[PDB]
RNA sequence: ACGAGACUCUGGCAUGCUAACUAGUUACGCGACCCCCGAGCGGUCGGCGUCCCCCAACUUCUUAGAGGGACAAGUGGCGUUCAGCCACCCGAGAUUGAGCAAUAACAGGUCUGUGAUGCCCUUAGAUGUCCGGGGCUGCACGCGCGCUACACUGACUGGCUCAGCGUGUGCCUACCCUACGCCGGCAGGCGCGGGUAACCCGUUGAACCCCAUUCGUGAUGGGGAUCGGGGAUUGCAAUUAUUCCCCAUGAACGAGGAAUUCCCAGUAAGUGCGGGUCAUAAGCUUGCGUUGAUUAAGUCCCUGCCCUUUGUACACACCGCCCGU
């Protein structure tokens, strides 16, 4: 049988373009599930959450704030409108709209802090592929988060265009803009 | 951490002083074996000690251990120690001599043995260390 | 093994200027019995029996009775 | 240029609170080139760095 | 030798044992309803028998007893090849959470818990003891622990569907938990029953959550402070509003400076429900479930506490000692 996300997305035609972040993205065969809830373990153990589909990852990481802590068929069903409004405009698998998302908002280079409580002095360092997936999908959902309120918009529709605009490559993302300017510190700092 | 405590480790090394011929690799028959023996007032307790009998006897059927020691590995090790090759070691037909200790012989009437050979003594003299 | 093993007693004493007070425990000796001590014994004492003569067998004997 | 690198050693913990990762890095071009890198966040051994600068070097401990 | 560990309670596993009408399951009879195009060895039944003259079996599910089970045991590495550490297989489980907790001390708190108690003070115009009325809550202002919010991941109106821990009619002692019928729009009022309890409330129809409806970035149908007028319950007594209900009124608040708290998995947070106080009664506390994560498997940078070396003119021990005007 095949296995589809929501019993319309199917997993064998996306692929990952970074070698790196290959081993930490799961959404191929045998991370394929119908629903992105299966109440695991993933914390348990440390690099276990490596195994953890990353659709999963996203709607754990969509709980915010405190007023929406533990609510996560309202997640599931945000993440299941948002693929159909991707669906909807690009035309293509969301799938692999929110891999390209992922991939393009992670920082490669990061800058440690060395900080008397005033003033902070920094030092260029690298970032591990896990912390890449990591903080990519804190800023998509920040991003996500923050368009949403105090406007007549659904949530839906601003993490939809968060993911393609991320996906795309635009500046007009909140993501892009954080890992940009992650990124100039870090390369100042060197 | 899963260090035993002494308690454990001193039941553990009297168990296998005293009934070495009936215990094993296995743990179960161990632990079986020390209910029967011993008197251990908890489950836990006897497990530990069991286990840690088990690891004990496979560290000896490895080689000796610094702390118990068993009267058939006593005896075995005597039949060990009394090795004794063919020949004698220090048995030469030729022993080499330097010429003060073929004098220090001769000065005790034996300068009469045919298995000495005087050996040229070296030319240099330079036996210490170069200080700095 | 406190509760079992530990006997405890408080009293005051109202002696000419104030209140003394008087503390008293005592550990109780293990008995088989439950007369005079704890039936049970302490937790982490493990008593390990002295193994019995063997007498070494030399050559193959079979009897029948 | 970008490059790639496969971690082989994990050397230490370095940094002020011990943030940063010591580890050895082999590029992927040249598999006799090894530095030694500064990484941050959770790493292990065989995980692929992408050194956008590939130049420096850290002081090791 | 004490402390630590061991130990006790608790949470996970047993289709193996023990045995249950104050727990059930399955099966078989009766009955109600649906499909006469498949009417059936058909579906639904928290509807009635199957122990008590005779009319079924059995503990999977529920309760609680006796035992088992896990020991870093097996494998591979790293280690002095030791003590032990990491990973993996099998496995319910490879670190569940609490209780108890040494030698020595503090001028730590408590005389307002005691018919525990030494000294003072007072004892009939009482600092004893009752009764009546007030106060403990009084408001230009500062400081802590908290509740509710600042909305659309929302509010409102319907519909649908799931818990656990516990309490319950009292020596004095008056005051219990409530099913069902009727009246009222609601707070409530009348009847008439069960329970001293796995028996009755009760299959504890909990809230978040789920599915639809309305609203539409407007201090707005967000928020509910402050006030006006009515109604009802507890009490001997409600004014300085005990509590509760209904119309009306509709404040600040659009995420919060310097600074600062708690937390590593069924955890944090969200959401309700019991117990204590209780004639009247939870914005507190102590427990219980339900939904359920991000981050980390490190360090001595901050804070603090331990060790070792070292210096001392300190020993009431740096809140010290000590010099000169
Ligand atoms: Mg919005
Ligand atoms: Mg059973
Ligand atoms: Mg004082
Ligand atoms: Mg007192
Ligand atoms: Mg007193
Ligand atoms: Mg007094
Ligand atoms: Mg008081
Ligand atoms: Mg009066
Ligand atoms: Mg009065
Ligand atoms: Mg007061
Ligand atoms: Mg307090
Ligand atoms: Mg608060
Ligand atoms: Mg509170
Ligand atoms: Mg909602
Ligand atoms: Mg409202
Ligand atoms: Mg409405
Ligand atoms: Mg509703
Ligand atoms: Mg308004
Ligand atoms: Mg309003
Ligand atoms: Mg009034
Ligand atoms: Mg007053
Ligand atoms: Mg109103
Ligand atoms: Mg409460
Ligand atoms: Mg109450
Ligand atoms: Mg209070
Ligand atoms: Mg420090
Ligand atoms: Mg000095
Ligand atoms: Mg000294």
């Amino acid at each position: 049988p095949d296995i589809k996300l929501f019993g319309k997305w199917s997993t064998d035609d996306v692929q990952i373009n970074d070698i790196s972040l290959q081993d930490y993205i799961a959404v191929k065969e045998k991370y394929a599930k119908y629903l992105p809830h299966s109440a695991g373990r993933y914390a348990a153990k440390r690099f276990r959450k490596a195994q953890c589909p990353i659709v999963e990852r996203l709607t754990n990481s969509m709980m915010m704030h405190g007023r929406n802590n533990g609510k996560k068929l309202m997640t599931v069903r945000i993440v299941k409108h948002a693929f159909e409004i991707i669906h909807l405009l690009t035309g293509e698998n969301p799938l692999q709209v929110l891999v390209n998302a992922i991939i393009n908002s992670g920082p490669r280079e990061d800058s440690t802090r060395i900080g008397r409580a005033g003033t902070v002095r920094r030092q260029a360092v690298d970032v591990s592929p896990l912390r890449r997936v990591n903080q990519a999908i804190w800023l998509l959902c920040t991003g996500a988060r923050e368009a949403a309120f105090r406007n007549i918009k659904t949530i839906a529709e601003c993490l939809a265009d968060e993911l393609i605009n991320a996906a795309k490559g635009s500046s007009n993302s909140y993501a892009i803009k954080k890992k940009d300017e992650l990124e100039r510190v870090a390369k100042s700092n060197r | 951490g899963r260090v035993r405590t002494k308690t454990v480790k001193k039941a553990a090394r009297v168990i296998i002083e005293k009934y070495y011929t009936r215990l094993g690799n296995d743990f179960h028959t161990n632990k079986r074996v020390c209910e029967e023996i011993a008197i251990i007032p908890s489950k836990k307790l006897r497990n530990k000690i069991a286990g840690y009998v088990t690891h004990l006897m496979k560290r000896i059927q490895r080689g000796p251990v610094r702390g118990i020691s068993i009267k058939l590995q006593e005896e075995e090790r005597e039949r060990r120690d009394n090795y004794v090759p063919e020949v004698s070691a220090l048995d030469q037909e030729i022993i080499e001599v330097d010429p003060d200790t073929k004098e220090m012989l001769k000065l005790l009437d034996f300068g009469s043995l045919s298995n000495l050979q005087v050996t040229q003594p070296t030319v240099g003299m330079n036996f210490k260390t170069p200080r700095g | 093994p406190v509760n079992y093993y530990v006997d405890t007693a408080v009293r005051h004493v109202l002696l000419r200027q104030g209140v003394l007070g008087i503390k008293v425990k005592i550990m109780l000796p293990w008995d088989p019995t439950g007369k005079i001590g704890p039936k049970k014994p302490l937790p982490d004492h493990v008593s390990i029996v002295e193994p019995k003569d063997e007498i070494l067998p030399t050559t193959p004997i079979s009897e029948q009775k | 240029p970008i490059k790639l690198a496969r971690v082989t050693k994990v050397l230490g913990r370095t940094g002020s609170q011990g943030q940063c990762t010591q580890v050895r890095v082999e590029f992927m071009d040249d598999t006799s080139r090894s530095i030694i890198r500064n990484v941050k966040g959770p790493v292990r051994e065989g995980d692929v760095l992408t050194l956008l600068e590939s130049e420096r070097e850290a002081r090791r401990l």
